[PDB]
RNA sequence: UGCGAAAGCAGUUGAAGACAAGUGGCUUGUCGUUCGUUAAAAUGGCCUCGUCAAACGGUGGUACAGCGUGUUUAAUUGACAUGGGUUGAUAACCUGAACAGUCUCAUCGUGGC
C-alpha cells in the first residue's frame, strides 16, 4: 500500500527517510509540514504531523546517536536561514539552529544538509554534526545537540553534493 | 581583509581568518615560519602563530596579536631574522 | 464486575486504555478523548507571543 | 556573553542578560547547557543573583 | 536574552487642541472639486440602493453625478420651470422632482427620456417631493398652497391623502423611519405638525413649536426628530412630544440638515448641518449633538448631503451654495509546470496535528539614529539628526537619546567649525519652542565649554553665537512677560 | 560624611607597615596590608531567527511622526524558489524538476490572421 495513502501531501515529496530501528517514515515536502508514517503491507497510517509555518522543507533525517540509541532527532531544513531539530517524545518540543558561528556570509540557506556521527579521539565520544552545503566550496559542520560550528571544509569549484564515509581503526 | 593559509599539493584551503576591516596589501613570515605577518589599508599589523608544539604537530595557526602603530597605511612589510638581529 | 475497560490506538499503533463504570453510564454513550488536531506548539519555555 | 571560537577568534553574543555574567559555565555531557550568575546590579543596597541555564542550540532561558 | 527597545520618540504634554478621531476622520474629505451652476442649488438628494449616485437640483435642470467619477452621468433638463425637489425612490429605480408649476413629475433615475408619470399638484409652487421611505408606492408632495398631499402612483389623479392645517409655506416633509403611518411636516411658520395617516389627515395629532420658521425637518431615531430653522436646530423625542437639545453654532438661518448612520467612522452617527453664512457643521448625536467638525464655502451654502451609510467606495460630501456652484469633497479608498513543482507554498496546517509558529514578526524599519545609536556611533547619530529632512520631534528625540544615554561630550568630541554649524544652526531654531529649549539649552552650554577657542579662531561662528544670543535675548523677554501675565491673573482669582 | 526639602546647612583629606622606581640611606609613588575618622585610557563596545509593498485602528504634530492590527476598546492583507554562478567599481544576466487539459508545438495540405 502507498505509504502516504492514508494522509495525503499538499506537495511534491522532497525529501523521505526512514528510521534506524523503528517502522517509522518521515516524508516532507514544499507544503512546509512533515509526516511520519508507522509502515506495515496493509495499513500504513500516520503516526503524527507537525506543521512548521513559513519554513518549506528539502530535506528531513532521522539522527539517531551511538552512545545510549535514545535521543531519536528529526532534523529539517528547506531554503531558509535556519534549520529545525525535532526531539521524539511521542505539544513537542523542536529548537531551531540559526546561528553559524561567524560563518553567516559563507551559508546563506540551510538546504542541502546531511547528518553523520563523529568521535573526539581523544574520548571515544561521538557526537553528531549536521553538515551545511554553502556557497563558495564551503562544507560547514557543526554540532547536533549545540549547534555550535566545529569546522569547515572548502573545495575548490562549484560544490555540489557531498557524502560521508567511515571507516573503523580498532575496537 | 581575509587571511586564508593554502595546502599546496591538494591546492586547498585549509584555514581563513577574517583579520582585517579591509584590504591586506602585504605580509611576510619569519625563517621557521612559526609566524606570519600580515598589513594593508586598516593599518593594523596582525600576527599568525603556530609556533605551539600541538601547532606544529596539527599544522594550526592561531590569530595570536594584533598592532596598531602606522598612521595611514601599510604597503610594504618585510623581515629579517639572525642570530643577533630579528 | 461493574467495570469495563475498553481501548483503542492513540496514534497509529499505541494502544490507549479506558476504564468505565459500564453499569451506570447511560445507553448511547460516547467517550470524548483529548487528541490532537491542529494544536498550536505552545513550547513550555517560551510565552504565548514568541 | 561571548563566547569565542578559539580557531578564528570569532565571538557569538547574547547581548541583553538582565544581570552582568559573574559566572558562566558549559554544563552538559556534550556541553548543550550554559549556566549562568547574573548580578543584577542596579540596585546597589543587595546582591540579587539571578541563576540562568540556557540550552545552547538556540540560547533561549531554559529554566531561569 | 530579550529583543532591543526601541528608541521611544519624545512625546511632550499635550497642548490644546489636538486631533480628535472625528475630525481626523472628517478632514480626510479633501480635493475640493467646484462646479458652476446656472443657479442656486437647492437640493440634493442621493440614491439610496447602490447608494453611489447623486441628483442635484439646479434651476430648471436636475443633474445626476456619479461617485466615482464625480461628472454629471445624466441630466433632466425638460422642465419648464425652475425645478425646486428630486429625491430617489427608496429601491432607489426612479425619481420624482417638484417644480415651480405644481408639476411633480416623476421619471425613472439611469433614464431622463422616459417621464414615468406627471402628477399635475396644486396651482402653486411644489417644493418638496419625496416618497415614503417604508412604502414604495405613496409620494408625498408639499407646496405653496399650505398643504401636502400623499399621492398613490398608480392613482395619480386624485391624492389619497391631503394633510392640511398648516398656515404658512410647507416646505419640509418628513417620514418616521420605524412608524410608516407618520408624516411630520414643517412649515414657515414654526409648528412641525405631524400627521397620523389612517385618521382624517386634516388635523396632527401634535405639534412641536419650534419658533423660528423651520427650513428642515429629518428623523433620526425611529424616535427622535430633529428641526432646524433659524440661527439654531431642535432635536424633538416623539414618544413624549418634548424637546431635549438644541445647538445654536451658526450666526445666520440653517437651511438643511441630513443623516448618517453605522458608516465606517469613529462616530457612530451624525448629523450634517449647512447654514447660509458658508458653514457645514458636523454633530455627533451620542454625545449630545456636540459638534466635532466644519466646513467653510466661499458662499452661502444651501443645501448639502453626504453619501448614505453602505456606500462601500467613493465617500462623498457634497454642498451646493446659494453663489449657484457646487462643492464636492470626497475621500476616497507563472507557469503550470512551476506552480506544480512548487505547490505546497500556501497550506498553512489545516489537517496536521501539532502546528509550530516561531516565525518572528518583522517590525518596523530602523531610521539611521535609531541603528547608529544601537552601533554606539555617537558622533553618527547626532550627524544623522542634523540632515535636513528630519522631524523636529526626531531631532528631539536623538538629543534627548544621547543626553540620556551616554555623553554630549562624546556627541561633540571631534568637531569644529564645519561640523558644529548644524548643531549650532539647528539650535537657532529649536530655542524658540518650549519643548526642546531645555535640551537645546544644555547643549549649547556643552558646546561653547569645550569649543571655546574655535570661538575666537573661526569668525564664521562667532556670528552663530551672536544670533543664538539675540534668539535667547527675545525667549527670555517672552519667559518674562508670561510671569507677568501669570501674576496679573493670578491678582484676579 | 551627617541633618535635610527637591534648595541648602555643619565636618573634612591621618598614622603604621611592605613593595616598586629613581638617585644602606634619601626622595617619589603604589598596596587582592593594618589601625583610626560620622567620612581615564591594552584599537578595546551588544547575535542570528524574512524582507519589501499596500492598507486599517487609535496617539501626537494630513502630506509629517509614532504605537498597534498573534488579540484587542479598535484595527492587515499581499508578493517573493528568503538558494547557487558570472560580471558587477545595488543591479543585470545565467541557473535548480520552470511550454503544454481550455493539451502544447512542428510539418505538409484544405477553405476563408
Amino acid at each position: 500500500k502507498d505509504a502516504n495513502a492514508s494522509h495525503p501531501s499538499h506537495s511534491a515529496i522532497q525529501s523521505l527517510s526512514f528510521h534506524p530501528s523503528k517502522p517509522l517514515l518521515l516524508t516532507g515536502g514544499y507544503d512546509k509540514t512533515l509526516r511520519i508514517y508507522h509502515i506495515d503491507g496493509k495499513t500504513n497510517h500516520l503516526v503524527t504531523s507537525l506543521h512548521l509555518v513559513g519554513s518549506p522543507i528539502q530535506t528531513c533525517t532521522f539522527y539517531t546517536s551511538l552512545s545510549n540509541q535514545n535521543q531519536q532527532n528529526i532534523f529539517t531544513a528547506g531554503r531558509r536561514r535556519y534549520m529545525h531539530s525535532w526531539d521524539l517524545s511521542l505539544t513537542a518540543k523542536i529548537e531551531k539552529f540559526s546561528r553559524l558561528y561567524g560563518h553567516e556570509s559563507t551559508q546563506r540557506s540551510f538546504e542541502n544538509f546531511k547528518v553523520a556521527h563523529l568521535q573526539n579521539s581523544q574520548t571515544n565520544s561521538v557526537h553528531g554534526i549536521v553538515l551545511l552545503q554553502g556557497n563558495n566550496g564551503w562544507i560547514n559542520i557543526l554540532h547536533s545537540t549545540s549547534g555550535l560550528w566545529l569546522m569547515g571544509c572548502k573545495i575548490e569549484g562549484v560544490i555540489t553534493d557531498f557524502c560521508i564515509d567511515y571507516q573503523p581503526i580498532s575496537r | 581583509g581575509s587571511i586564508k593559509f593554502w595546502d599546496f599539493q591538494f591546492a586547498t584551503l585549509n584555514q581563513s581568518f577574517k583579520a582585517h576591516d579591509a584590504d591586506v596589501l602585504c605580509l611576510t613570515t619569519d625563517t621557521d615560519n612559526n609566524y606570519v605577518f600580515s598589513a594593508g589599508v586598516d593599518r593594523k599589523i596582525f600576527q599568525f602563530s603556530q609556533n605551539t608544539n600541538k601547532s606544529q604537530k596539527n599544522n594550526r595557526w592561531v590569530n595570536s596579536s594584533n598592532r596598531l602603530l602606522h598612521g595611514n597605511d601599510i604597503r610594504a612589510i618585510c623581515a629579517y631574522q639572525s642570530k643577533g638581529a630579528d | 464486575k461493574d467495570l469495563l475497560n475498553v481501548s483503542w490506538l492513540q496514534n497509529a499503533t499505541m494502544p490507549y486504555f479506558k476504564n468505565l463504570q459500564w453499569r451506570e453510564i447511560p445507553n448511547e454513550y460516547t467517550v470524548e478523548i483529548s487528541l490532537n488536531w491542529n494544536n498550536k506548539n505552545k513550547s513550555a519555555d517560551r510565552d504565548l507571543h514568541g | 556573553m561571548s563566547l569565542w571560537q578559539l580557531e578564528t577568534n570569532s565571538q557569538q553574543f547574547l547581548p541583553r542578560l538582565n544581570g552582568i555574567i559573574i559566572d558562566c559555565q558549559v554544563l552538559g555531557p556534550q556541553g548543550n547547557y550554559y549556566s549562568l550568575i547574573l548580578q543584577m546590579t542596579e540596585n546597589n543596597s543587595n546582591s540579587d543573583y539571578q541563576f540562568l541555564l540556557l540550552n545552547a542550540s538556540d540560547l533561549t532561558s531554559k529554566l531561569s | 536574552s530579550t529583543a532591543r527597545p526601541r528608541i521611544i520618540t519624545s512625546k511632550a504634554p499635550l497642548l490644546p487642541q489636538q486631533t480628535t478621531p472625528e475630525q481626523r476622520y472628517w478632514r480626510q474629505y479633501t480635493s475640493a472639486q467646484l462646479v458652476k451652476e446656472h443657479n442656486s442649488v437647492t437640493h440634493i438628494s442621493f440614491n439610496p440602493q447602490h447608494p453611489h449616485d447623486f441628483a442635484v437640483t439646479s434651476s430648471t435642470r436636475v443633474q445626476i453625478f456619479s461617485s466615482r467619477t464625480r461628472q454629471v452621468i445624466k441630466t433632466f433638463s425638460r422642465f419648464k420651470d425652475v425645478v425646486y425637489s428630486a429625491s430617489f425612490r427608496s429601491d432607489g429605480k426612479l425619481l420624482c422632482a417638484g417644480d415651480a408649476t405644481g408639476l411633480v413629475s416623476v421619471y425613472d433615475s439611469y433614464n431622463p427620456r422616459t417621464i414615468l408619470l406627471s402628477i399635475n399638484a396644486s396651482t402653486h409652487p411644489t417644493h418638496v417631493t419625496k416618497f415614503h421611505t417604508q412604502d414604495n408606492k405613496i409620494l408625498a408632495t408639499a407646496s405653496d398652497d399650505r398643504v401636502t398631499r400623499l399621492w398613490d402612483i398608480s392613482n395619480a389623479y386624485e391624492p389619497q391623502l391631503e394633510l392640511t392645517g398648516a398656515t404658512d409655506y410647507v416646505r419640509t416633509l418628513s417620514f418616521i423611519p420605524a412608524a410608516p403611518h407618520l408624516v411630520a411636516t414643517g412649515s414657515y411658520d414654526g409648528l412641525i405638525r405631524l400627521y397620523d395617516t389612517r385618521s382624517s389627515g386634516s388635523t396632527p395629532i401634535y405639534s412641536l413649536n419650534h419658533d423660528q420658521p423651520v427650513e428642515n425637518v429629518i428623523a433620526v431615531s425611529p424616535t427622535q426628530i430633529v428641526s432646524c430653522g433659524g440661527n439654531n436646530f431642535k432635536v424633538w423625542d416623539l414618544t413624549s412630544n418634548k424637546k431635549l437639545y438644541e445647538r445654536g453654532n451658526f450666526n445666520k438661518a440653517v437651511t438643511c440638515l441630513d443623516y448618517v448612520e453605522n458608516f465606517d467612522s469613529p462616530m457612530q452617527s451624525a448629523l450634517i448641518a449647512s447654514s447660509l453664512d458658508g458653514h457645514v457643521k458636523v454633530f455627533d448625536p451620542l454625545d449630545n449633538f456636540q459638534v466635532k467638525f466644519g466646513w467653510k464655502f466661499s458662499g452661502p451654502v444651501l443645501s448639502c448631503a453626504v453619501s448614505p451609510s453602505t456606500a462601500q467606495g467613493n465617500r462623498h460630501l457634497v454642498a451646493g451654495l446659494s453663489s449657484g456652484l457646487l462643492a464636492i469633497r470626497t475621500k476616497k479608498k507563472k507557469s503550470n509546470n512551476f506552480q506544480r513543482m512548487m505547490r505546497g507554498s500556501e497550506y498553512q496546517g489545516d489537517q496536521e496535528h501539532i502546528i509550530h509558529n516561531d516565525k518572528v514578526r518583522s517590525q518596523r524599519r530602523m531610521r539611521a539614529f535609531e541603528r547608529n545609536i544601537n552601533q554606539f556611533k555617537w558622533s553618527e547619530a547626532l550627524d544623522n539628526a542634523f540632515v535636513p529632512g528630519m522631524a523636529k520631534e526626531l531631532t528631539l528625540t536623538v538629543l534627548q537619546e544621547l543626553r540620556k544615554r551616554g555623553k554630549v561630550r562624546v556627541a561633540l568630541y571631534g568637531r569644529d567649525e564645519s561640523t558644529l554649524e548644524p548643531l549650532l544652526n539647528w539650535c537657532l531654531k529649536g530655542i524658540e519652542d518650549v519643548r526642546s529649549a531645555s535640551i537645546v539649552a544644555d547643549w549649547v552650554a556643552v558646546v561653547l565649554e569645550l569649543y571655546g577657542n574655535t570661538l575666537e579662531s573661526s569668525p564664521v561662528l562667532q556670528e552663530l553665537m551672536i544670533d543664538l544670543k539675540t534668539k535667547v535675548r527675545h525667549e527670555i523677554h517672552k519667559s518674562k512677560e508670561a510671569q507677568r501675565i501669570e501674576g496679573m491673573l493670578q491678582l484676579l482669582t
